[PDB]
C-alpha cells in the first residue's frame, strides 16, 4: 500500500503525558517509530517489498555490483524500511575480492539480530 | 523520603517458565530415544550380516579381509563373543598381520557402544562414559584383550624371522598394538584401567618397548580416572622437560578430566588459561565440554561452612561462563560443538549472568521492576527456593614535632560550636538537649538559638527568684 | 531513623533476591523475530531438489513468498510428479503446492487429495502412514479456504490414528480454530479444545482473535456448558485479553475480519461475567407432601370453604 | 562485643552482591577482526552512529 | 492504629482507605519531637499573692500546652500535664528559681499528657541530686497507660516506647516485692497519688501550702478517668481537655463517651463566670465567654431543654 504510508503522532495534552514524557529511555522516539514503522507479516513474510524506497534498493545492488562499496555503504545509510536479501548478497559480494572481512561482518551483523534475519542467508 | 536500598539488586528476569522446562526434557527425550534408534538399526544389520556369512557361506570359505571387516564390526558394537572364533581362525590361517592385531584391539574398545551410552545413558559426561562402559563386560573384554595382545607378539616374532635379540619389541609395531591394549583397556572395570599406569606400563618396560605420545597420555587418562593428580600432572611435567615437540590435546583433557572427578577446581581453571595462554595444540570441542562441566559441578555444588545463610554462595561461579564462551570464540572453538545436556546450563547460566547494552539501558524501569513484585506476590510458590520447605621499617623511634609551620600553610576556620552551660550547676547534665551534639548542617543556628532559649530561662528563673523571697 | 557520617558505613546485609525468585522472561509486547505461521519443516533430499529447482523456484520456501499464480504450479504437479519415483518426495511436494494455493486462496486445491494421497491414506482403512509435511500444509490449507475437509484428517491425527496432534505447533492451532468459528460447528469446537488439553498445548499463546471467533460460534446447549468450565484452563491475563478483543471484535474494530461475526450475546455476556471473576474486584418429593397436607388442613378448619 | 560493626564486608556478603546481579556482555570489549573503514559509520538509521 | 489480623491485610478497603489519607505511602507520618529550633521560652502567665502560675503554649506538635504552678511560701512547684519536647528548660527554670518539684498533676493520660513523662521525672530528679516527684492521677486511665506503646507506634514516637511508665511501677497501694535478702529507685515509689472519682468540695483536694486548695473534678467523656483542677481562691480552671476555646474534647477515641461528656459539663455551671479556663490545648478563655459564644454548650442545653434522656454532645474533628 503505497498511499496508507505515513505515522501520525500526538500533542503531549495532559500533565501525566508530560511526565511520560519526562520518564522515557533513551531510545523512545526512534524505537516506537521503527515498531509502528515495518515489522513481520501476517503470512510470516519480511517486510522487505517496499514501493516507496524500492528504485534506492536497486541503486545499491547496482553499485555493489561494479566494486563501489564505499558509495553503496553511503546510500545503505538512507534506509527507513527493511532492506531485502539482495543487498546484503551483493554487498558481502563487493567485500570478497579486496579480502574486507571487517567491512563483510559488520554488513551481516547489522541484519542478523537487528533487521529479523534478514542477512542470515 | 524513604531511602532506597542501594545493595539491593535490580529486579531481571532470569528463569525459564514450567512449560519451557517440561519441553527441554520432552525434546531431550526423543533425542535419546534417536540415539536409541540409530544403535539397534545398526547393531541388527551386523547380526543379519554376520548370519548371512555364517548360513549361505556354510562350506564356501570367506576371504580373510572380509572376515576381518566383520570382526572389527562385530566388536564396535559390542558383540565381542561372535567375533572371537573369526580371530582365532584369522590366527590360525596366519592371515593377520601388525596393522590388524591393532585394528582388532581398538574395535574391542567398543566405538559405537560408547556412542549410545554417552547421548542416552552417561547424559553426554565423557567421564562417565568410562565408567558405564566397565559394566558390560569390562572384565570379559579385558581377558581378550589380553589374550590378542598375546597373539599379536606371538605373529610379531614370526613376522620378524639385525637387531635380531631386540625384535619385536624395538619396532613400530609393538608399541602400537600396546598402546591398542591400554585404549581397550581404559573401557574396562575399574580394575583394569587401575592396571594401566602400574601392571601394564611396567610390563611394556619389562618387555623394552619404546612408548609413543598416546602411551603417556593413555596412562595420564587412566590415573585420571583414579583420582591421583600428583602423578598425573608429574607425567605431563616429564612431557614438559623431554619431549616437548609432541604433546597434543589429549594429555590436556586428561588433566581437565581428572581434577573434575577429584574436585579440585582450582587447579582446572589454570589447565584452561593455559591452554589459552600458549593457543597450541588446539583447544578441541572436548576441552570446552571438560571445562564447562566442571564449572557446572562447582556451581552446584553446596558450601557447609556458612551452612548457606543467605544463599548459595557458588551459584556466583557461573559467571564465568560468558567469559570463556568469549574466549572460545577466539580460540577457534565452535560453541555448537557442545552437547545438548551442557548447552541448557550454559544457556542458564547465560540468562542469569549476561546482558546487553539495549537491554540495560531498559531493565531497570519501573513497570518491569513492579512486575516482578506481583509475579513474585501472584505465583511465588512456583519459584522459589524458600516455599517449597615516616617510612616505618625504619622508623622505631618517631621524630615528633619536626617544626613543620602550619601557619605557613591556612586554614584557620575550625570554629567550632559547643552548648550552652555545660559546667553551670542549674543546668543538668543529663537531658534531650544532649541530642543537639549530633547536628551538623545548622550546628551555628541551633546551639545560638539553645543558648539564647536557656540564658532567657535562667534569667526568668532568677528574676522569678528575686520576686518571691522579697515579697514574703 | 538515618545512619551518621562517623559511622562505618558497611553494608548492613546482602540481598539475593534475584537468585530465590527466577523469573521468567514476561513482556506485554510480542516476540519481534517470530515467525508467526505455519512451517512446513520441507526437508528434502538434496538431489531432487536440485532436480526440481525450476519446479520449486515458483513454490514457498522459508519466509519468501513468490506470487505465482496457483493454475500454474497445479499443471506442474499434473505432469512432472508422476515422472519422479520416489515416494517421500511427491509428498513433500504436494505440501508445497497445498501451501502455496492456502496463501492465495484456490479452493480447488482439494482435487489433488482425492487424486492422489486419499486412496492409500484415509480409504477403507488404509494402513499406510502420510509424513508430518502433508498433514501440516493440507489442514492449514483446509482452514484458510474454510474447506470442510479437515474433520475426516482431525480425526486420523488421533492417539489411536496417525498421533500428529503432539507435533502441531501453536499457531496451527490458532488457524484451526478461526476457521470452525467462521463455518459455525459447534462439536467442531469441543473436540479441537479437548484435544488442545489433552496434548497440553500453550493456551495461553494462542491467538486472541482466533478464540474469541471459535467461542462466538457456541450455541448449542451442551457444549456452552464446557466453555464455562474450559475457560478456567486459560491465564488471568489471557481471560482479560478476550474479554477487549471479543468486545472490539462486535464493536468498532469489526472491519478486521474478513467476515462479520453473528451476535451471540449470551457467549458475550458469559465472557464479560467470567473476565470479571478472574479479575480483582473494583427432595421435591418430601416437599409437596408437606403443602398437601396443609390444604387438607385448611379445609378442615374451615378457611378453604366450598360454594355458597 | 555489643556493638560490633565491621570495617570489611566479609568474602560471604561480597560473593551474594555479586550473584545477584548480571553482566553486561560488552565489558568483554574482544576484537580480532579489525575496524570496518567503510560500513560501520554507515549502519541501519535506529542503531546509527 | 489496631492489630493487623487476618482480616485487615485480606481487606481491600484496608489498602484503599490508606491510600486516601496519605496518598501513596500509605504508612501515616507520625507526630515527631519539636526541634532546638521554632520552640518558644517559658512564660510567666499568672502572678498572684498566693501562688504563681508560669505556663508554655504549643510545646508538643499536637498543640499541648505545659503549665506548672508555683507556691510563694512553700517554694514548692508542681507540674500539671507533664508534656514538653524539651523538658531541660523547666528543669533549669526551677533550679535558677529555688524550687522544689514534689508532684506531677495528670488530667488523663493520653499520648499528649505522658509523652515525656519519664523525661520529666529524670531530668528533674538528677537536678535535685545536688524525696522524689511524685505522680497524682486516675486509676481509671489504667486501660490507656497499657496502650501508651501502641500510640507511640502509630504517632513515630519509637524513642519513648521501651519505658516502662513511673505509675505502673509498685507504689504503696500495690503489693511490695520479695526480693533476695543477699534498690528502691524503680522498686517502691512511696509519692503516689491516686485520685478518688467521689470528687466533692469538701475533701477532695490537695494542700497545696499557704492555705490554696487545689480541688481536683472527676470529669469523663473524654477520657475514663478525667481529674480537672479548680482554684476557686484565684478564679482558676485547669480542664484539661474538657472545655477549649469555642470547642470541646474528642469523642471519637476509644473508651470516650458522648453522654458522659455532657454530663462533665454540666457540673461546672455553678462557677463564677469570672473563672479563667485554662485549657490542656490552644489559648485560655472565660467560663462566661464558653457559656455564651461556645456551640458545643449551646447544643448541650438545648437539647436538655426539648427533652433528650441521653444528651451526646462531642467532638470527631479537634484535638487528642
Ligand atoms: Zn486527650
Ligand atoms: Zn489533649
Amino acid at each position: 500500500d503505497p498511499n496508507r504510508v505515513g505515522l501520525n503522532a500526538a500533542t503531549l495534552d495532559c500533565r501525566g503525558r508530560i511526565y511520560r514524557w519526562l520518564r522515557r529511555g533513551p531510545f523512545f522516539q526512534v524505537d516506537n517509530y521503527f515498531r509502528r514503522s515495518v515489522k513481520l507479516n501476517r503470512d510470516g513474510t519480511l517486510p522487505t517489498d517496499f514501493v516507496h524506497e524500492a528504485p534506492l534498493m536497486r541503486k545499491i545492488i547496482r553499485l555493489a555490483h561494479r566494486g563501489h562499496l564505499k558509495a553503496a555503504c553511503e546510500e545503505y545509510r538512507r534506509v527507513t524500511t527493511v532492506p531485502p536479501v539482495e543487498v546484503y548478497r551483493a554487498l558481502t559480494a563487493c567485500c570478497v575480492p579486496g579480502a574486507k572481512l571487517a567491512d563483510a561482518v559488520s554488513i551481516f551483523e547489522d541484519g542478523d539480530s537487528k533487521l529479523f534475519y534478514v542477512s542470515r542467508d | 523520603r524513604k531511602p532506597q536500598n542501594q545493595w539491593e539488586g535490580v529486579y531481571y528476569y532470569s528463569g525459564i517458565t514450567k512449560r519451557q522446562r517440561h519441553l527441554i526434557l520432552l525434546h531431550r527425550k526423543r533425542e535419546r530415544e534417536a540415539h536409541m534408534r540409530s544403535f539397534n538399526i545398526s547393531r541388527a544389520s551386523v547380526l543379519q550380516r554376520l548370519e548371512q556369512l555364517s548360513g549361505d557361506r556354510k562350506q564356501e570359505s570367506l576371504p580373510p579381509h572380509v572376515r576381518l571387516d566383520l570382526a572389527v564390526r562385530l566388536a564396535q558394537h559390542g558383540l565381542y563373543q561372535q567375533a572371537t572364533p573369526i580371530v582365532d581362525e584369522l590366527h590360525h590361517q596366519k592371515a593377520l598381520h601388525a596393522g590388524h592385531y591393532a585394528l582388532l584391539i581398538n574395535a574391542l574398545a567398543c566405538p559405537r557402544l560408547g556412542q549410545r551410552i554417552l547421548h542416552c545413558d552417561a547424559q553426554c559426561d565423557p567421564a562417565l562414559t568410562y565408567k558405564l562402559l566397565g559394566d558390560e563386560n569390562g572384565e570379559e573384554r579385558a581377558q581378550e584383550a589380553y589374550r590378542w595382545f598375546d597373539l599379536a607378539l606371538t605373529s610379531l616374532a614370526v613376522d620378524c624371522g639385525h637387531f635380531v635379540p631386540y625384535l619385536p619389541q624395538g619396532t613400530a609395531a609393538a608399541s602400537h598394538i600396546t598402546n591398542a591394549l591400554m585404549r581397550t583397556l581404559l573401557t574396562c572395570g575399574y580394575t583394569h584401567v587401575a592396571a594401566i599406569p602400574d601392571s601394564v606400563y611396567d610390563r611394556m618396560g619389562s618387555m623394552g618397548i619404546s612408548p609413543t605420545i598416546s602411551t603417556y597420555e593413555l596412562v595420564m587418562l587412566a590415573l585420571s580416572l583414579q583420582g591421583n593428580m600428583v602423578e598425573a600432572e608429574s607425567i605431563l611435567s616429564f612431557l614438559r622437560s623431554h619431549h616437548s615437540e609432541h604433546i597434543t590435546v589429549e594429555s590436556f583433557n586428561a588433566l581437565l578430566l581428572g581434577h573434575r572427578e577429584a574436585r579440585q577446581f582450582d587447579c582446572c581453571d589454570a589447565i584452561w588459561q593455559e591452554l589459552v595462554d600458549r593457543r597450541w595444540p588446539r583447544a578441541s570441542p572436548l576441552t570446552a565440554e571438560l571445562y564447562l562441566r566442571s564449572i557446572m559441578d562447582h556451581a552446584n555444588t553446596p558450601t557447609s561452612e556458612p551452612l548457606q545463610s543467605f544463599a548459595n554462595i557458588n551459584v556466583v561461579e557461573k559467571k564465568k561462563v560468558p567469559l570463556v564462551l568469549a574466549q572460545m570464540d577466539e580460540l577457534g572453538v565452535p560453541r555448537t560443538h557442545l552437547s545438548r545436556v551442557l548447552m541448557d546450563e550454559v544457556e542458564d547460566s547465560l540468562r542469569k549472568f549476561q546482558t546487553y547494552r539495549s537491554r540495560f539501558y531498559e531493565w531497570g524501569r519501573a513497570v518491569k521492576q513492579f512486575d516482578f513484585i506481583e509475579f513474585r506476590r501472584r505465583n511465588g510458590w512456583l519459584y522459589d527456593l524458600h516455599l517449597m520447605k615516616g617510612d616505618i621499617y625504619y622508623d622505631d623511634t618517631r621524630g615528633l614535632h619536626d617544626r613543620s609551620p602550619t601557619w605557613m600553610n591556612e586554614v584557620p576556620e575550625t570554629r567550632y560550636d559547643r552548648l550552652y552551660g555545660v559546667n553551670h550547676p542549674d543546668i543538668a547534665k543529663i537531658g534531650i538537649r544532649r541530642h543537639l551534639n549530633v547536628e551538623y548542617v545548622n550546628r551555628k543556628e541551633v546551639v545560638e538559638r539553645d543558648a539564647a532559649l536557656m540564658k532567657k530561662t535562667l534569667s526568668s528563673g532568677r528574676r522569678l527568684r528575686h520576686r518571691v523571697e522579697s515579697s514574703r | 531513623y538515618h545512619w551518621h557520617y562517623n559511622l562505618p558505613q558497611g553494608m548492613e546485609r546482602p540481598h539475593s533476591v534475584n537468585r530465590t525468585f527466577a523469573a521468567p522472561f514476561q513482556s506485554n509486547h510480542s516476540l519481534v523475530n517470530k515467525y508467526r505461521g505455519v512451517w512446513i519443516e520441507f526437508d528434502m533430499h538434496p538431489a531432487f531438489s536440485v532436480a526440481l529447482e525450476p519446479q520449486l523456484r515458483k513454490l514457498p520456501r522459508g519466509r519468501t513468498l513468490p506470487k505465482t499464480p496457483a493454475e500454474e504450479v497445479i499443471a506442474d504437479y499434473t505432469a512432472l510428479a508422476p515422472l519422479v519415483d520416489d515416494e517421500k518426495t511427491r509428498d513433500l511436494w504436494l505440501a508445497k503446492v497445498f501451501q502455496h494455493c492456502a496463501f492465495q486462496r484456490c479452493g480447488g486445491a482439494m482435487e489433488l487429495w482425492e487424486r492422489y494421497c486419499h486412496q492409500r491414506f484415509t480409504a477403507e482403512g488404509a494402513t499406510a502412514k502420510p509424513p508430518l509435511s502433508l498433514v501440516k500444509s493440507v489442514l492449514f490449507y483446509c482452514n484458510k479456504t474454510d474447506n470442510s475437509g479437515w474433520r475426516a484428517l482431525f480425526d486420523r491425527c488421533l492417539k489411536d490414528g496417525w498421533n500428529y496432534t503432539p507435533l502441531f505447533d501453536t499457531a496451527q492451532w490458532s488457524f484451526m480454530l478461526k476457521s470452525i468459528g467462521r463455518m459455525g460447528d459447534e462439536d467442531g469446537v469441543r473436540a479441537v479444545l479437548e484435544e488442545m488439553l489433552d496434548v497440553q498445548a500453550d493456551l495461553d499463546r494462542v491467538e486472541a482473535r482466533s478464540v474469541v471467533i471459535a467461542l462466538n460460534a457456541v450455541t448449542n446447549a451442551d457444549v456452552y456448558e464446557f466453555v464455562k468450565k474450559y475457560l478456567f484452563n486459560f491465564g488471568e491475563r489471557k481471560v482479560k485479553f478476550l474479554r477487549t478483543t471479543y468486545s472490539d471484535l462486535r464493536g468498532h474494530g469489526a472491519g478486521k475480519l474478513r467476515i462479520p461475526l453473528k451476535e451471540n450475546d449470551n457467549m458475550y455476556y458469559h465472557v464479560c461475567w467470567h473476565s470479571s471473576i478472574r479479575s480483582p474486584r473494583q427432595p421435591n418429593a418430601k416437599i409437596d407432601d408437606i403443602v398437601k397436607d396443609k390444604i387438607e388442613k385448611w379445609k378442615a378448619e374451615g378457611l378453604l370453604p366450598e360454594d355458597y | 562485643r555489643m556493638g560490633y560493626i565491621p570495617r570489611y564486608t566479609p568474602w560471604e556478603w561480597i560473593a551474594i552482591q555479586e550473584a545477584d546481579q548480571p553482566l553486561i556482555a560488552e565489558q568483554i570489549r574482544q576484537d580480532n577482526i579489525g575496524t570496518s573503514y567503510f560500513f560501520s559509520l554507515n549502519r541501519y538509521w535506529r542503531y546509527k552512529a | 492504629s489496631y492489630t493487623p489480623n487476618l482480616t485487615s491485610l485480606t481487606n481491600q478497603v484496608n489498602r484503599s482507605e490508606r491510600l486516601r489519607k496519605w496518598g501513596s505511602a500509605g504508612v501515616p507520618p507520625g507526630v515527631p519531637r519539636i526541634p532546638r529550633l521554632e520552640a518558644k521560652g517559658i512564660a510567666i502567665l499568672h502572678e498572684s499573692p498566693k501562688v504563681i502560675l508560669a505556663g508554655r503554649s504549643r510545646c508538643n506538635n499536637f498543640d499541648s500546652n505545659q503549665y506548672m504552678l508555683i507556691n510563694k511560701a512553700t517554694k514548692r512547684c508542681l507540674l500539671v500535664d507533664a508534656s514538653d519536647d524539651w523538658p531541660d528548660d523547666w528543669a533549669a527554670f526551677i533550679g535558677a528559681s529555688d524550687l522544689t518539684l514534689t508532684h506531677v498533676f495528670l488530667t488523663h493520660c493520653h499520648i499528649d499528657n505522658i509523652i515525656n513523662l519519664n523525661a520529666f521525672l529524670t531530668i528533674c530528679g538528677s537536678r535535685q541530686k545536688q524525696d522524689e516527684i511524685g505522680v497524682m492521677w486516675c486509676p481509671a486511665e489504667e486501660c490507656w497507660v497499657q496502650n501508651f506503646k501502641r500510640s507511640c507506634e502509630r504517632y513515630g514516637r519509637f524513642e519513648e516506647m521501651h519505658q516502662v511508665l513511673p505509675m505502673m511501677c509498685r507504689s504503696l497501694y500495690t503489693p511490695q516485692h520479695l526480693v533476695d535478702p543477699v534498690r528502691n529507685a524503680r522498686h517502691l515509689r512511696r509519692n503516689d497519688v491516686l485520685l478518688s472519682a467521689a470528687t466533692n468540695r469538701a475533701t477532695s483536694f490537695i494542700d497545696f501550702g499557704n492555705g490554696v486548695l487545689l480541688y481536683y473534678i472527676f470529669s469523663p467523656g473524654h477520657s475514663p478517668g478525667h481529674m480537672m483542677l479548680h482554684i476557686p481562691t484565684e478564679r482558676i480552671l485547669f480542664s484539661g481537655d474538657l472545655l477549649f476555646f469555642n470547642k470541646v474534647g474528642r469523642v471519637d477515641l476509644p473508651w470516650a463517651t458522648g453522654v458522659r461528656l455532657a454530663e462533665s459539663l454540666r457540673l461546672l455551671e455553678a462557677l463564677p463566670d469570672n473563672t479563667v479556663v485554662v485549657p490542656g490545648h490552644g489559648r485560655m478563655t472565660t467560663l462566661g465567654r464558653e457559656r455564651r459564644e461556645n456551640k458545643a454548650l449551646q447544643q448541650c442545653y438545648q437539647r436538655q431543654e426539648i427533652g433528650k434522656q441521653e444528651v451526646s454532645v462531642g467532638f470527631n474533628e479537634g484535638y487528642l
